[PDB]
């Protein structure tokens, strides 16, 4: 089996910026006058897209800012200007032997600026009450970097009662929206229920709350 | 206008059988070879398996062989991939597609929209939804297996909706929210796996 390798894994780019990846093989993918190397973008939820068909030729709706060159066993994708919309995971594949083997994937990521999340905070609803179970959640909603601290405190900080989700980036403004879910049964012995998220945007902590 | 239609996915038991189907619509099925390609849930794709427009097809050896049976009828314009001996390790989003079509100098590759098959020995279970009230939204607690699909009112606002991916909590049971950011301007779950759907204000 052909083995393909692309590099870099993750590749951080800001919107104007030139984006490269490369696709190695352990053999060479020439039959006649064709590499048989192809290369796909695929978005969240979506199936994958072609991009590149025979190492360099642009598929048909593709925008020219996608390119792609090489021969034999290394192999690029250049994006001139990455856009907003060019968020996603970039696949390699080579069709020259059976069986057919795709690269990792490179996950284009897209620098914008700093943005601060704006926090909100939802106590358990009345219908859930009804049940064994209270779930709090805490919602930072469109933010840039990723990186976020989410802290939820009686004035008690928790610790190992709490899960986070985050979405992937946002194609229009390449935001993240992250959710925290604070589970307790205990509930009802407490008054005080605080999220407090740490972020680069932000001067100081923001702290949500309900009573 | 082509499409390619995939269904049959859903949870089966490891040793289990499932028969997955694509049925293509405007494109001249008979002519072209089609391939499976799937994806474990967070990891990349893998090629399955390819027939071509003889009949004649092979396989990832490495991995399917002699368990993962691909499979064309002509006459109806579909495209089979029968999976038997299922393990966990098959747990994957399959599609069919066509791959790379080039004649006529033009580049053509048509995909269809998956199917997810989970293979595990838990029991089905439908989600509870619980509002949340003030940005909004739903919360979408202990159901399994994936996936669940969430509108808002019946599909016709999409504009700020942001759902989120589904967290496995401790109970082996999903869990997700799915907000909305209204400030101060002025849901709909489906899960199939249990044939359960609910509608919370």
């Amino acid at each position: 089996d052909i083995v393909m390798t692309q590099s870099p894994l993750s590749l951080p780019v800001s919107p104007g910026e030139p984006a490269s990846i490369s696709c190695r093989s352990t053999q060479s993918l020439i039959f006649g006058e064709h590499n048989y190397l192809d290369w796909y973008l695929q978005k969240p939820g979506q199936s994958p897209q072609l991009l590149i068909y025979l190492a360099s030729n642009r598929a048909s709706g593709v925008p020219d800012r996608f390119s792609g060159s090489g021969s034999g066993t290394y192999f690029t994708l250049k994006i001139s200007r990455v856009e907003a919309e060019d968020f996603g995971v970039y696949y390699c594949v080579q069709t020259v032997q059976v069986p057919y083997t795709f690269g990792q994937g490179t996950k284009l990521e897209i620098k914008r600026t700093v943005a601060a999340p704006s926090v909100f905070i939802f106590p358990p609803s009345d219908e859930q009450l009804k049940s064994g179970t209270a779930s709090v959640v805490c919602l930072l909603n469109n933010f840039y970097p990723r990186e976020a601290k989410v802290q939820w405190k009686d004035n008690a900080l928790q610790s190992g009662n709490s899960q986070e989700s985050v979405t992937e980036q946002d194609s229009k403004d390449s935001t993240y929206s992250l959710s925290s879910t604070l589970t307790l049964s205990d509930y009802e012995k407490h008054k005080v229920y605080a999220c407090e998220v740490t972020h680069q945007g932000l001067s100081s902590p923001v702290t949500k709350s309900f009573n | 206008e082509v499409q390619l239609l995939e269904s049959g996915g859903g949870l089966e038991q490891p040793g289990g059988s499932l028969r997955l189907s694509c049925v293509v619509s405007g494109f001249t099925f008979s002519n072209y070879a089609f391939n499976w390609v799937r994806q474990a849930p967070g990891k990349g794709l893998e090629w399955v398996a390819i027939i071509y427009r003889s009949g004649s097809r092979m396989y990832h050896a490495d991995s399917v062989k002699g368990r993962f049976t691909i499979s064309r009828d002509d006459s109806k314009n579909t495209l089979f991939l029968q999976m038997n001996n299922l393990r966990a390790e098959d747990t994957a989003v399959y599609y069919c597609t066509t791959l790379l079509i080039y004649e006529s100098d033009v580049g053509v590759d048509f995909w269809g929209q998956g199917t997810l098959v989970t293979v595990s020995s838990a029991s089905t279970k439908g989600p509870s939804v619980f509002p949340l009230a003030p940005a909004l939204g739903c919360l979408v607690k202990d159901y399994f297996p994936e996936p669940v699909t969430v509108s808002w009112n019946s599909g016709a606002l999409t504009s700020g909706v942001h759902t989120f991916p589904a967290v496995l909590q401790s109970s082996g049971l999903y869990s997700l929210s799915s907000v909305v950011t209204v400030p101060s301007s002025s849901c709909n779950v489906n899960h199939k796996p249990s044939n359960t759907k609910v509608d919370k204000k």
